[PDB]
């Protein structure tokens, strides 16, 4: 029965897992492969359940079976994460942290969260309500049919290390690199900042609507949504799921790290868009706009040290990379830095329409951050180009050009010796202010 | 000419020429220092295409030298004071060298801002291919046929005792395989030609190791080297009860074994695994008895014997589980370790360790199978308990009191009534 497969988690969840509780939960997790992948909806979120709490205590402590569990688990959240069918008792961003956390030292769950699992535990419905030789001799044939490493690869970290090993190769094997890239490419948030910076790469100019205060505030107001997105993209990104980088898998890379960019360079104009027209949920606000900056340029720097590391893709590409970052970051820049006071923040009720047709009370700690990496990529660049008149080089990742078309486009998009001026003076005077 | 010849070159010849070839060594080795402190200043940065290309050219270059060198004095020491001793200083001295001018030239051309993964893949392959076809070469040296005779590598394969090998070629087959467990871990994760060897080109991790399958029989060339490097380190530990010590054969007869079993035998691509199934010879199994026959005979020694024991008994139950030897290879694999089941001699009631786990394991996934699929009793259980039987039978008519190493250790017997109970 079912019953006394959830036996043991439900012992365990007033405790620690007894050492004598694993072996049994590993045979009732393979024994029912055939069917925790194939349900009906009313089943599902007790096996969801069920599974949350299996993995949550495989992961805080026989090594074969150990690992065809987890496997097992982690095909689960796979499709689970390809799916999510409305009544899952848990959500995407927690099998995220699964997920995570079975390839990690289990520091993603929290007791705040697996009370309600054992109360829906209890609460839901068995399938067939909750509110020793034959284990010993399938153990000797998963022995004898395939050979465990074990040395190809102090006893509790080694143990954690093939651990660990034993769970990526099962991930890499079910190819969930492909699926969690996907997932994490056709997000309901994301997509509108995606869509933006493919128009404002095929147009040459660069985009920002925070608008006027009003819609600044329209924009606003969804921001945890946000925090929630970047948070569960940057877990999926320190996964191990970014090896082969093909001509389309980098592509799609720089689709997605330069989107985020994009969306910290958003929330900070419109941050700071806020404060220039201008309680808990002000500090809230900033805390969260901070909290969502800082998120998406540990995104960039992951994905740059991703791509210049990466036995595929090697200095070209590296260079474009940091070529695309430094253009949108100025460019950001520069519209911030030229907000009006009032003149045309009221009037209002682009960087091409900027300057056709050509007080510094904006500025701040996200101005800082995004100009100190700005300088960083234009230091890198210069370096670069130190040791025609030919056409600015290409905005694309698979482009090719020399170091003096990336800074003849860089000046081409912005005129920049006039911007870096411009901050130097501001940032000073609101220093000594 | 080698690389455009798509054939590997070395000509010590005779030990005349590897005489004349030598005498000159100290040009050579001033020449390689002097390289190697330019290339160790900061005058590589800004790669070019043509500076990639000379820049490959030299550390390529200068890696053939210590290849040629290295042949020159396998060829010395087959044909085989103070000048002897200098001269194998200098040979150990100039190939160390070279080794660090390559590792150097990698390390830069991998961490450089305009050359990236595919010229560094394209550096090893470069790399890995001169070092096998050296390896290749010095290993099929004769000792006193075709050295006295002849007073290339396709020839030798058109045409087609091991007193060579030295502490040159344990340090140039580590490299290589280091190369190759580089090339072929970049692999894991239609036929068409092999890749071109030029550091421009752009190839697949398959073209590269097909290419590299085309221009040598790897797992013939890699199971020679680690037979002869286990020979040569059981013949110097009976003996002696860098080239005194037994110690860096056993380890490089471990790293290659590791290699097979890591690299190949775990491998889920099905175009390595439809090479390896095809490569796969009857001589390989009899030189694996051979080596089992051999670890299980001296019995444990040192720590270096348990790391070998450690990866032989890997190396053996990953080819015997993961399904690519064919039946007849291992009927032959336990003919050559004298427990055939199909044998007519009284059976041998005391049985290795090492044999007994493979033969065993062979015994149980036979019995597994049929018993899964349906099929009968597996006539080979069946003989092997007949013989048993007999030969029990036959000591106990005769009141015969054997040896303690002799007949019917325990596990032999566990073993058996495993088989009974299926």
């Amino acid at each position: 029965g079912w019953e006394v497969a959830v036996r043991p988690l439900l012992s365990a969840s007033y405790s620690a897992f007894e050492m004598k509780e694993l072996p049994q939960l590993v045979a009732s997790v393979i024994e029912s492969e055939s069917e925790i992948l194939h349900h009906e909806k009313q089943y599902e979120p007790f096996y969801s359940s069920f599974v949350a709490l299996s993995t949550h205590y495989i992961t805080t402590v026989q090594l074969q079976s150990v690992a065809a569990a987890c496997k097992v688990l982690i095909e689960f959240s796979l499709l689970r994460l390809e799916n999510p069918d409305e009544a899952c008792a848990v959500s995407q961003k927690h099998l995220i942290l699964l997920i995570k956390g079975l390839c990690t030292g289990c520091s993603r769950l929290d007791r705040t969260e697996i009370i309600t699992f054992t109360a829906m535990m209890k609460s839901a419905k068995l399938p067939q309500t909750l509110s020793r030789q034959k284990e010993v001799q399938m153990n000797f044939l998963n022995q004898l049919t395939s050979v465990f490493n074990p040395r190809t690869v102090a006893s509790a970290i080694k143990t954690k290390n093939v651990f660990i090993a034993q769970n990526v190769a099962s991930l890499q094997e079910l190819g969930g690199s492909e699926k969690l890239l996907r997932v994490c490419l056709n997000l309901p948030y994301f997509l509108r900042y995606i869509n933006r910076f493919q128009d404002a790469v095929l147009a040459n100019s660069f985009f920002i609507m925070p608008a006027t205060v009003a819609d600044a505030t329209a924009v606003r107001n969804g921001f945890h949504s946000l925090v929630i997105d970047v948070t569960m993209a940057l877990d999926t990104l320190s996964l191990p799921v970014l090896e082969p980088l093909n001509p389309s898998r980098l592509q799609d890379v720089t689709v997605l790290s330069l989107s985020c960019l994009y969306a910290g360079v958003s929330v900070a104009t419109c941050m700071a868009i806020l404060h220039v027209g201008s309680s808990s949920k002000e500090d809230d606000y900033e805390s969260d706009a901070a909290t969502i900056v800082q998120k998406c340029l540990e995104i960039y720097d992951m994905i740059g040290q991703a791509i210049s590391s990466s036995r595929r893709a090697g200095g070209e590409h590296y260079q474009n990379f940091q070529l695309l970052g430094a253009w949108c970051l100025l460019n950001s820049l520069f519209l911030i830095l030229n907000l009006s006071p009032t003149a045309l923040a009221d009037k209002g009720k682009r960087v091409r329409d900027i300057l056709s047709r050509t007080g510094h009370q904006g500025f701040g700690v996200l101005s800082v951050i995004l100009a100190n990496h700005a300088i960083k990529l234009l230091t890198s660049l210069f370096q670069d180009l130190q040791v025609t008149d030919g056409p600015p080089a290409a905005l694309s990742i698979m482009a090719q050009s020399t170091s003096i078309q990336r800074i003849q486009r860089l000046i081409d998009s912005v005129p920049l010796m006039n911007l870096l001026l411009t901050l130097l003076s501001t940032s000073y005077r609101k220093a000594c202010v | 000419d080698a690389v455009l010849a798509n054939s590997f070159f070395i000509m010590p010849a005779t030990v005349a020429d590897a005489t004349a070839v030598r005498n000159g060594f100290h040009s050579l080795v001033i020449d390689v220092t002097m390289a190697l402190d330019t290339l160790s200043l900061p005058v590589l940065e800004p790669l070019n295409p043509s500076r990639l290309q000379d820049v490959t050219v030299l550390s390529l270059s200068c890696l053939y030298a210590g290849v040629s060198v290295a042949t020159c004095m396998a060829i010395l020491h087959v044909g085989s004071s103070s000048k002897e001793d200098d001269y194998e200083s200098d040979a150990a001295t100039i190939v160390q060298k070279c080794l660090e001018i390559y590792d150097m030239i990698g390390q830069a051309i991998s961490s450089s801002r305009r050359a990236g993964g595919e010229h560094y893949q394209n550096f090893q392959l470069l790399g890995a291919w001169c070092l096998l076809n050296s390896l290749f070469l010095i290993l099929n040296l004769s000792p006193t046929a075709l050295a006295d005779k002849g007073k290339r590598v396709r020839d030798i394969l058109s045409r087609t005792g091991h007193q060579g090998f030295g502490v040159l070629s344990v340090i140039l087959a580590n490299h290589a395989i280091k190369l190759l467990t580089s090339l072929f871990q970049d692999l894991q994760v239609t036929d068409g030609p092999p890749a071109a060897l030029s550091i421009m080109a752009q190839s697949t991790s398959i073209q590269r190791i097909q290419r590299l399958i085309d221009s040598v029989p790897l797992m013939n060339l890699l199971l020679t080297l680690l037979s002869t490097s286990y020979r040569k380190a059981c013949v110097l530990q009976r003996q002696r009860k860098s080239r005194k010590d037994p110690e860096l054969f056993l380890g490089l007869a471990s790293n290659i074994l590791n290699f097979i079993t890591s690299s190949m035998l775990n491998s889920r691509n099905n175009f390595i695994r439809n090479y390896l199934s095809v490569s796969l010879s009857e001589h390989h199994m009899a030189t694996l008895a051979s080596i089992i026959k051999e670890v299980d005979k001296d019995g444990l020694k040192g720590s270096s014997d348990e790391e070998f024991a450690a990866a032989l008994y890997h190396f053996n139950h990953s080819l015997v589980t993961s399904d690519l030897q064919s039946p007849n290879l291992q009927n032959t694999l336990l003919q050559q370790l004298g427990v055939a089941p199909f044998s007519e001699g009284p059976w041998p009631l005391y049985i290795h360790p090492q044999s007994l786990s493979v033969l065993s394991r062979l015994l149980l996934i036979w019995q597994h199978k049929a018993s899964a699929q349906g099929d009968p009793d597996v006539p080979e259980c069946l003989k092997v308990w007949d013989r048993f039987l007999s030969t029990m039978k036959q000591n106990a008519l005769q009141g015969v009191v054997p040896s303690e190493t002799e007949d019917l250790n325990v596990e032999h017997l566990q073993m058996l009534l495993l088989i009974f109970h299926n």
